[PDB]
């Protein structure tokens, strides 16, 4: 093969792997911050839904 | 937390309907038919604000 072909093939390979590595580091930091703060869509442990609440007037007023 | 609130004993004093339960049970239907308006106002307010301190008058 031509030296130019190997040169530009290597540059394309290096760009792809650098992008993947930076994305992996971003994923790790995102996971840590999401677990610590809890506000993202991940690590959202479910709680009790509020459609199971009876809102009718009950038989005793003090409730 | 907060100091709980309570009306004074002069606000709770009232003349009492001092009759037995048989007097109430005998004339229950006439009492329900004749005095519906203040009874139902009291019941609506007592069920609405859920507080006996605000439902005294």
């Amino acid at each position: 093969d031509a030296p130019e072909k190997n040169y530009e093939r290597t540059m394309a390979i290096l760009q792809i792997e650098s992008e993947k590595a930076e994305l992996r580091l971003k994923e790790l930091e995102v996971r840590r911050l999401m677990r610590a703060k809890g506000d993202g869509p991940w690590f959202q442990y479910p709680t009790i839904d509020k459609a199971l609440i009876d809102h009718s007037p009950k038989a005793t007023p003090d409730n | 937390p907060g100091i709980v609130e309570l009306p004074s004993l002069e606000d709770l004093k009232v003349q009492e309907v001092k009759v037995s339960s048989s007097v109430l049970k005998a004339a229950a239907h006439h009492y329900g038919a004749q005095c519906d308006k203040p009874n139902k106002e009291f019941m609506l307010c007592r069920w609405e604000e859920k507080d006996p301190r605000r439902c005294l008058e």
